[PDB]
């Protein structure tokens, strides 16, 4: 089906590989070259995570946990019982996030619009990649990703926190955090304003970009504007995920004691040493 | 039965069929591997009489 | 009872009285995980609950 | 391509908004003022504050919950205005011993806390009230105000959960790394705020607060250029940069939201993720004290093999004590 | 008493209950424009069915 | 779009491929049962 | 009974079919395969009287 | 009876049931087969006797 | 939408189909609690 | 009471009261079903004086 | 909208429908009260 | 009393009302299931003589 | 909206409703009563 | 849509391939059955 | 079989073929290379006799 | 697109491509086969 | 096999194939540097009957 | 753009130089062989 205004905008054209050969929609879905692959890529990661629950211990969705191989193996494929099949995964889904980038520009040339969500994506995926691949060759084993399982995934999370003592001294992790806080603040503030001038009481006329500007002004004493809050909406969302992944990528790679004594920089300024 | 190409455009069923048989092809393979009666990689070699066979514990 | 019996004039394992063709393998889930069962299995495997405290 | 990312060309007017709407009682605070360098990301007025009432009280009693934890903190290294600036993010003023629970404790030792707690709760109820009066001033909806009741309502349970227990001493402490300690330690004492499923949630719309502010954000820029930022316009009078927008999600992911209904799935996941957080808070210490026991209770926690495995008599030898008092005296050993 | 059942498990689906409520009024909100869809077999809403479309009044200016 | 005859031709080489396929899939099981059956 | 294909375009039936179908058998197989009794690619050629049986009430 | 059919389009209807039944059936057999009387595929075989059953009261 | 004497045909397919669905039903539960009671 | 159909649409009541029963059976089923007493599918064919009972007062 | 006619036929059909099934519920927590009784 | 429903929409009114009650009975009832005295699944078959109480003042 | 004529009878109905379930939730609590005290 | 002479002759085809699948996956279980039977 | 490409116009699908191999390819070698028995960087000197089997 | 005498002509080249291909990995398998056999 | 260059432009293929050519060599160097036998950076002077060997069969 | 004997004169390079990049690293494979053989 389409939407009563869709019509119009179905025509050839933007796609980046395949030219006019998969140029088609199915349903609501553009394919494309990269849906194709992504599709492709989508099906055998899924199969091979629901042929590891197979083989694992149980089919409880929160206790299947498909984990990489042991640090042993360094940057080899493992046996597929032993985290091979973790490693094959782990190529699938790059395969598929980065289909669906490119399948994004694709749809985003189809439609003149700008490449923004394409890159802003990007930032997600170089965490993603960060995590299973730049980290681990870093530290020289395959085994230092994390474990696919929705909840042996956290159990990684504390285990590497730990493996610094006291992760949140760490500064990059502290920016992170003040990016993802200062990120939720600035939607709930934004997505507000919005409603509130479209959604005023009722009697009361709709409002404009003038209130808004106003409301916000006396809110952090300045006007942001319109393009400007989605600047910064995308700065913060996006920035969150940068810093995220610099805070691991030094983990370990280029620090190795615990983060708290990292701070003694700090005491020993020779103002104050 | 030739009228099922009226309904579906041919050039992309292909596609589709192509797909699926290489992620199917790709999944078998990657499960026998996984096996040990059929990890052919590094027990092809042996015989019949000395291939594996899963069983379960007798625990008497 | 952690080995099926073997079959003394040929080595080949009997399983329920009758030969297998092949090497057996007892079966197991990978590295031979099991799922826990309770809070008190999990617990039973734990040390005893700590003493009071010193006050 | 250009891709509206800073704005090469700003533009003055010599009369100005900052005048607000007609706003009845209450004061606007100074005048009107440009800055180049916030109008080259964003608009550039930094301009005039309305406090009225609650505005006013909210700042007096602010201010005070700020001097005292900040003249706590440089009390606690002997007033050195060095060392207070050098060990400034260790510094803390801290809640009572536990030994009081509820009762009213020394002032050196928590009672300064709960003094600065008392005055920072009270600007923040009078806060929200002031952003309640304001936006009913400029005739807008209550979104806002509820939105900011969502987070007061997670700071609130660092009181409510420390009063179920029943003991101060189990409220955060006001400072840098120490209020971090003890986010740590809660984790700790609790046995793992992973397993809490309320944390889960609050978690995943965390991360979909970002998902989310991300592909917005990305959007609109994406056709900005085609008007798409005059997003209120957009609503009322539909342009082909709306169109564009809702197509381009449906037909990546299948299905689209409108340029007014995104603003609710953003309004409700930031709302949401400050809500969940509170629940998991309260249940924290009143209904569940071990959440990888609860966990395990309810099958979330996945099996490993065994690292070790203890014999009885090991069992008996290595359960220790709960932590006590510490020594209250110097020992000599010589006899 | 109880052994399974336990308050955070309760509270856990009063959540899921709401969550799933107040998906269906977002999925609703978000169907006021380009809605019902064109089809070759005529009209198509989804599910759920959305919302009318809103009309908005400006203000009479001062 | 295509005619009915086009369709009929399509059909006939798409029935034989996929005729074809299973056949060599069918030696292919016959080798690996010989090599190592699964029953 | 073929009026049902007046109610539906048989094009988008059959797609929801082999989809369900895809879905339900891959499914069922890796069910099996996870089971003790009918792992068949270890154990396919145990008889039936080997096989494995899950066990009894005492 | 059949002027439910002027409240509700059938064709709307008739997918909303074909979906509840099959998320409906898929439930039923996961919670069954997750039980331990009837986990049907390692212990089907079984007699009604042999087959497990939950505590009595002491 | 439909006439009434559309929904009324209708109705038919469907209260028999549905009498029928549980007619199989039935016999799935004769046959399944033969093999093992539950209660 | 019948103005209560002028009052509310008929089509809306209708989902909302199956939408109702059916979080309201499912609950019940599964408070049941995580009970001692009443976990019908591993213990539903002890008799009435065999099934487990919640401790009295000492 | 109903005319106060459709509504009060409807409304014939909800309280038979209402009916039945609470005569199906008082069957069933009559089966399960003689199989178990809760008090 | 009736104007009552001049100042409130009875369609607003009803709807608030069953989600009130609907909360509160739910509220009640899990509250008691969670109770030693009224766990009526486990225990509702108890006399109540042999009830669980809450124990007495412990002349402590 | 409405007019005061139809807050006369809707009131009439409410008023009934609202007696007929606290009477329905008094019996309730009887038998809850007879079977288990809270006090 | 589909003329309801088109309707007719796809059925025809729809049966025939269902029950041709119904009849593999017949002799699938029956195998299954005879190797290791579920019951 | 020929008349194939007037559905795949090739030079919309060479890279594509091409991509496919390549990658099949490296997957391949990369199973081989860290297998036991195919590991050849460190063990290809060995000769069948002595090259390892993963028995049970 | 092309014509199919175009087609034709690089149906040529490709299966001629492909056969060559195929000759060296043949080569290849039996290389590595001689060197360590997989069976 | 000279129409080929009809098909594909010259100037974009020999980018595509450098690149893939640069990262084929990068890789097969790495490998070898990784490996024992070849790590040729820190044993490269060793004699051929000196070079490390993987385990034999047991 | 390219043009017949555009496409020959740039194949006649394209192939030579492929065949020259071969021939070279055939050779650096020969003085690795006497190096240190990997079979
Ligand atoms: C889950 C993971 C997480 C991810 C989790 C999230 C998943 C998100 C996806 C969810 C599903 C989305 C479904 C969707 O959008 O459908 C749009 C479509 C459009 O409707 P329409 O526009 O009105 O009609 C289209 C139709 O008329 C024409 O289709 P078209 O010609 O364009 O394309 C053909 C199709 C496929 O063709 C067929 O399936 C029929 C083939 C002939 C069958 C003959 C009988 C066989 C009998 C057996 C004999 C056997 C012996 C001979 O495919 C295409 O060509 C399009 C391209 C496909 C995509 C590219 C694939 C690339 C290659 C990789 C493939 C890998 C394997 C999939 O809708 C419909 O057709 C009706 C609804 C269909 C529902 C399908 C899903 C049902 C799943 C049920 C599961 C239930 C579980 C409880
Ligand atoms: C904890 C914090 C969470 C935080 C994260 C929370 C995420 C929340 C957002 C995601 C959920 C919304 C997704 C959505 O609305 O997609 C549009 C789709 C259909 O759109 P439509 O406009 O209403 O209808 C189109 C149709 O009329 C004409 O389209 P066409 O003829 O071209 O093609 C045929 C349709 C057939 O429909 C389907 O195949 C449905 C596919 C599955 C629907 C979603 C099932 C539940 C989630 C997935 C479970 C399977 C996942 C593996 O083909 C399509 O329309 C395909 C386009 C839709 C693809 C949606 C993919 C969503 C994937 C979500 C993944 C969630 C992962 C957790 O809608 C639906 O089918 C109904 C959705 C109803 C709301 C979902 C919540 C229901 C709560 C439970 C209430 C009681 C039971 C309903
Ligand atoms: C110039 C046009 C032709 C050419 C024309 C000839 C001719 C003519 C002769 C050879 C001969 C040879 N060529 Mg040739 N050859 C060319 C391209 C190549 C390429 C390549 C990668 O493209 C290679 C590897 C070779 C390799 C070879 C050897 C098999 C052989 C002599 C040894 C040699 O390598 O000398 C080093 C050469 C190269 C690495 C590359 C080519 C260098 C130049 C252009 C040619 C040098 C010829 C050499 C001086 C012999 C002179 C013979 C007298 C004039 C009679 N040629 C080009 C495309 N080649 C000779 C032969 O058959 O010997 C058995 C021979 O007589
Ligand atoms: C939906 C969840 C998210 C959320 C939302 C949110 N927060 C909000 C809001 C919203 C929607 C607001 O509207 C509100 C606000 O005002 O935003 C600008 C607020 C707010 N969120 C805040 C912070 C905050 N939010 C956080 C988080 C979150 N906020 C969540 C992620 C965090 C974190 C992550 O830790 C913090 C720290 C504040 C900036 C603000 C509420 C401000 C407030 O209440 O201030 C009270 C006043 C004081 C503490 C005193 C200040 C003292 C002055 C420096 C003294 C100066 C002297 C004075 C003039 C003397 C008096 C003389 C008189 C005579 C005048
Ligand atoms: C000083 O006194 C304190 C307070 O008792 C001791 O700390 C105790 O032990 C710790 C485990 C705990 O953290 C802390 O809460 C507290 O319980 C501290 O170690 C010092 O101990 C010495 O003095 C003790 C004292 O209480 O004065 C003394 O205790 C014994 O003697 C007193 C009388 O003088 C008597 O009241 C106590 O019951 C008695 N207790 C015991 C266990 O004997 C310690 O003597 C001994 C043998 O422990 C002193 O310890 C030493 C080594 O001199
Ligand atoms: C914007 C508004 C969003 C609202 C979302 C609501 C979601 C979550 C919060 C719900 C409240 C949770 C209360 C938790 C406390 C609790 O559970 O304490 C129980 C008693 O039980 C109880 O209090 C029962 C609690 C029931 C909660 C209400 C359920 C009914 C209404 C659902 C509405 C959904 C739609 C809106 C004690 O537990 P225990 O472990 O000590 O018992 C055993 C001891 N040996
Ligand atoms: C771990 O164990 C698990 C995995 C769990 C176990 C379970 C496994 C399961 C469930 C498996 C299911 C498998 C399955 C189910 O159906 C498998 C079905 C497979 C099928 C259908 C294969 C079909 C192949 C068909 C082919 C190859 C066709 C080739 C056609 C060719 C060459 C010619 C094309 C025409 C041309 C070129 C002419 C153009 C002319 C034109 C245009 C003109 O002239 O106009
Ligand atoms: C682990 O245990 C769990 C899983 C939990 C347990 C639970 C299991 C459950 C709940 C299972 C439910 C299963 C189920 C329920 O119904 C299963 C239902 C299955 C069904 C119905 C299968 C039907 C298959 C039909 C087929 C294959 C048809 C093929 C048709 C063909 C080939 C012809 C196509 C048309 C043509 C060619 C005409 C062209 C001409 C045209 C157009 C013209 O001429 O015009
Ligand atoms: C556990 O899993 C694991 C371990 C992985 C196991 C499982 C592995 C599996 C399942 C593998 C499957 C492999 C497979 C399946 O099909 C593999 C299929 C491979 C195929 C198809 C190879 C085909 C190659 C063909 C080539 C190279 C052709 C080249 C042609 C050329 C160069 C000429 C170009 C044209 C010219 C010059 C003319 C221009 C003229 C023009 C324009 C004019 O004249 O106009
Ligand atoms: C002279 O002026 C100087 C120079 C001193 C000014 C400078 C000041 C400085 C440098 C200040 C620095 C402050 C810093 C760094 C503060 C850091 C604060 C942080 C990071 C706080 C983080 C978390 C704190 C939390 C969550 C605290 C919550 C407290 C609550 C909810 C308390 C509630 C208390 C109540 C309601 C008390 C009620 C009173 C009664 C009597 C009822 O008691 C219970
Ligand atoms: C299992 C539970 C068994 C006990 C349940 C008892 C429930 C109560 C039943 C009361 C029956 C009679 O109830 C009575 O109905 C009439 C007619 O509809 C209502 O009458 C109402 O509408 C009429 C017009 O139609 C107005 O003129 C009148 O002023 C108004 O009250 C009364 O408000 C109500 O008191
Ligand atoms: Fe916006």
């Amino acid at each position: 089906a389409m939407l009563s205004f869709e019509k119009k905008y179905r025509v050839r054209g933007g796609t980046l590989i395949g030219g006019d050969l998969f140029d088609f929609w199915f349903g609501p879905f553009y394919v494309g070259f990269f849906g194709v692959t992504t599709i492709f890529f989508v099906t055998l990661g899924t199969l091979l995570c629901v042929w590891g629950a197979a083989m694992g211990p149980t089919w409880n969705l929160w206790q299947i946990n498909i984990a990489p191989p042991d640090l042993k193996y360094g940057l080899g494929l493992a046996p597929l019982r032993e985290g091979g099949l973790w490693q094959i995964i782990t190529l699938c889904a790059l395969g598929a996030f980065g289909s669906w980038a490119l399948r994004q520009a694709e749809i985003a040339r189809k439609l003149g619009m700008g490449m923004h969500i394409p890159w802003a994506y990007g930032g997600a995926i170089l965490a993603y990649t960060t995590l299973v691949v730049i980290r681990p060759f870093l530290l020289g084993a395959w085994g230092h990703g994390f474990p696919y399982g929705i909840f042996s995934h956290l159990d990684w999370v504390s285990n590497v926190g730990y493996q610094y003592l006291h992760f949140h001294y760490n500064p990059a992790h502290m920016i992170a955090v003040t990016f993802f806080f200062t990120n939720c603040l600035a939607l709930a503030m934004h997505g507000s304003l919005i409603l509130s001038v479209t959604n005023p009481p009722k009697g009361t006329p709709t409002g404009t970009s003038e209130q808004e500007n106003v409301f916000f002004r006396d809110l952090l004493g300045y006007s942001i504007g319109a393009i400007g809050i989605h600047r910064l909406g995308l700065f913060l969302a996006v920035g969150a995920a940068v810093w995220s992944a610099i805070c691991i990528v030094i983990s370990g790679p280029f620090w190795t004691q615990g983060w708290p004594e990292w701070w003694n920089w700090w005491l020993n300024l020779p103002i104050w040493k | 039965m030739h009228r099922i190409w009226l309904m579906y455009d041919p050039r992309r069923v292909m596609v589709a069929l192509v797909g699926f048989l290489a992620v199917l092809a790709l999944v078998i393979h990657f499960v026998l591997l996984s096996s040990q009666r059929y990890s052919w990689i590094e027990n092809g070699t042996l015989g019949a009489d000395q291939a594996p066979v899963g069983a379960s514990a007798p625990a008497a | 009872p952690t080995a099926w019996p073997v079959d003394p004039t040929t080595g080949q394992t009997l399983i329920n009285g009758r030969p297998v063709v092949g090497r057996v393998f007892i079966m197991r889930k990978t590295d031979g995980t099991v799922k826990y069962p309770n809070v008190a299995d999990v617990v039973a495997h734990e040390a005893l609950a700590p003493l009071p405290p010193v006050v | 391509e250009y891709q509206n990312l800073f704005t090469r060309v700003q533009v003055r007017t010599v009369p100005e908004p900052g005048i607000p709407i007609d706003e009845s009682t209450g004061t606007r605070y100074g005048t009107g003022t440009f800055s180049y360098l916030a109008g080259k990301f964003g608009d550039a007025q930094i301009g005039p504050i309305y406090l009225g009432w609650a505005g006013v009280l909210s700042l007096i009693f602010g201010f005070i919950a700020i001097e005292i934890i900040g003249l706590n903190m440089w009390a606690s290294v002997g007033w050195d205005p060095v060392e207070f600036i050098r060990q400034l993010p260790w510094l803390a003023l801290e809640p009572p011993p536990p030994q009081y629970g509820l009762r009213v404790p020394p002032l050196n030792q928590g009672g300064w806390y709960l003094m600065a707690g008392f005055f920072l709760t009270v600007s923040i109820i009078l806060w929200w009230i002031r952003i309640y009066r304001r936006a009913r001033a400029l005739q807008m909806g209550s979104h806002l105000p509820w939105a900011f009741a969502s987070a007061i309502f997670l700071y609130s349970t660092f009181f409510f959960q420390p009063l179920l227990v029943g003991s101060w001493s189990e409220m955060v402490p006001f400072g840098i790394f120490p209020h971090l300690d003890w986010t740590s330690a809660f984790s700790i004492r609790y046995g793992n705020l992973y397993y809490n499923p309320f944390h889960a949630l609050s978690i995943a719309f965390l991360y979909g607060s970002a998902v989310l502010f991300a592909m917005h954000g990305a959007t609109i820029l994406a056709v900005a250029r085609m008007g798409g930022e005059r997003e209120i316009e957009q609503i009322t009078d539909r342009g082909t940069a709306a169109e564009r927008s809702m197509l381009f999600w449906r037909w990546c992911m299948g299905f689209n939201a409108t340029m007014e209904s995104i603003h609710r799935w953003a309004w409700w996941f930031a709302v949401l993720t400050t809500f969940t957080g509170g629940i998991g808070i309260l249940l924290t210490g009143t209904v569940v004290d071990n959440w990888y026991l609860w966990g395990v209770k309810h099958g979330l926690v996945a099996p490993y093999p065994a690292q070790n495995q203890l014999t009885p008599e090991q069992q008996d030898l290595l359960r220790g004590r709960y932590q006590g008092t510490a020594p209250d005296s110097f020992p000599s050993y010589v006899v | 008493m109880m052994e399974y059942i336990d308050g955070a498990q309760i509270a856990l689906y009063a959540f899921w209950l709401f969550f799933f409520g107040l998906i269906i009024y977002l999925r609703r909100e978000d169907k006021r424009e380009g809605y019902p869809l064109e089809s070759p077999q005529g009209p198509r809403d989804g599910w759920p069915k959305g919302a009318p479309k809103k009309t908005y009044v400006h203000r009479d200016h001062g | 779009g295509m005619t009915e005859e086009e369709a009929r031709r399509f059909h006939g080489y798409m029935v034989t491929g996929t005729l074809g396929y299973v056949v060599v899939a069918s030696v292919a099981h016959f080798l690996a049962w010989s090599w190592r059956p699964w029953f």
